[PDB]
Formats: C-alpha cells, structure tokens, sequence
C-alpha cells in the first residue's frame, strides 16, 4: 500500500552509547556554556554512579569541585577524546595518617582575595577513587562535594583534625519559593552511612546531605 | 594558600 512513512528509521542506525569503560581515564571535551564560546577541559573520572551509569564523576584539573556530569548526553559536551594517560602511579606517603581523617570534622585553611587566613570548617569523607592519593571533603556552610591533597595540606599546616538504603531514590526539594527541583540519592558514605550524596538534575555539583 | 572561588 502506498502510504507516507511516518516515524522512519531503521535499527542499523541504532549504536550503544557509553559503551567504553572510562573508569580511570583521562579526558579533554569541549564546552559550550549557553551561547557562550567553546573552551576545553581536561579531567579524570573517577566513578560511574551505579544507579544510572549515564553519570560520570569528573575531576577537572583545577576545579576544586567535583562535577557530575552525564557524559554521553549532556549536550554542551562536545568532542568527547578520552586521552591514553600514563604509568605514574602516585602512591600515598604515609597511610596510617591518612586512614584516619576519613570521618573526622577538620579545620581548611583558604587565602581570601587580600592574602588573610580564613579557616572553614568541614568534614573528610573517603579518600577518592581514582586519584587515591586526594579526598573527598565536604564543608558545613558549602556542603557540595570538594576534592583536595588534604595531605599536602596537613604537611604544610593548612589542616587540622578533632573527634538497608535508600540510593536510587529520586528526591525532589522543596524550595521555600514554591517549585521543586528534582534529583536523586546516588551513594552512600562508607565512613558516615548517615551521609548520602545527591544530584539534582539541572546542576553539576554534588550534594551532600546527612539524612538521619 | 587555597582561594576561594
């Protein structure tokens, strides 16, 4: 019968995406923030969030925050090379150290713009998953997720220390100006299993919110 | 020596 086609394709046409493991790998993309020009980033994965494997965890070289980012998707990411990255293991100094800050509430030595010593209270939560020689670290009054050398910064006296589930749930929040923005739990703290992390889905950043 | 954003 002689019809016009409709809703035409054919399932050639039809490729896997995220197929590749970039676990660990290093990689360059490009940028486009709104009509803004397209400038390009570099970074480390270090996670594919088990609950919905569109979304990576990217470190990018010299953001101090960790970003979410659904890789394949997001449509401001452009020219997606994943960078063949090297036999430079880093290994950690002194690990007894390091074993216990996980969990403990520290003290965050920041410059402000003049050169003077602001100090910011935070909390250290795991050590991170590729580049294991850095911590994820969140802070009371900017509870998103952060990455820092937090030895290093001991070393140099810019730190100091004192003393079932629910991870798939999508979330919304209730914004005291009425609308809601909507997200989900992605993980769980090993350190602190009252902590959990979320991402809303129009933001990058993850969140971390003590939910007992 | 850390800045803020």
């Amino acid at each position: 019968h002689h019809h016009h086609h409709h809703h035409h394709g054919s399932s050639e046409n039809l490729y896997f995406q995220g197929s590749r493991n970039i676990v660990g790998c290093r990689i360059q993309h490009g940028w486009k923030e709104g009509n803004g020009p397209v400038t390009q980033w570099k970074g480390t994965v270090l996670d594919q969030v088990p609950v919905n494997p569109s979304l990576y965890l990217i470190k990018y070289d010299g953001f101090d925050c960790v970003y979410g980012l659904e890789l394949n998707k997001d449509e401001r990411v452009s020219a997606l090379e994943v960078l063949p990255d090297r036999v430079a293991t880093s290994r950690i100094s002194d690990a007894h150290l390091a074993d216990t800050m996980i969990g403990k509430a520290v003290e965050h030595m920041f410059e402000t713009e003049d050169g003077s010593k602001d100090e910011w209270r935070g909390m250290v939560l795991a050590r991170a998953p590729v580049m294991n020689t850095w911590f994820y670290i969140t802070y009371e009054k900017d509870p998103v997720l952060y990455m820092y050398q937090l030895l290093d910064d001991y070393k140099e006296g810019d730190l100091r220390i004192m003393p079932d589930s629910l991870v798939g749930k999508q979330v919304e929040y209730a914004k005291e100006d009425g609308s809601k923005r909507t997200g989900m739990v992605i993980h769980q703290v090993e350190a602190k299993p009252s902590v959990y992390f979320i991402k809303f889905d129009d933001d990058f950043h993850i969140y971390v919110y003590d939910l007992v | 020596r850390h800045r803020k954003v």
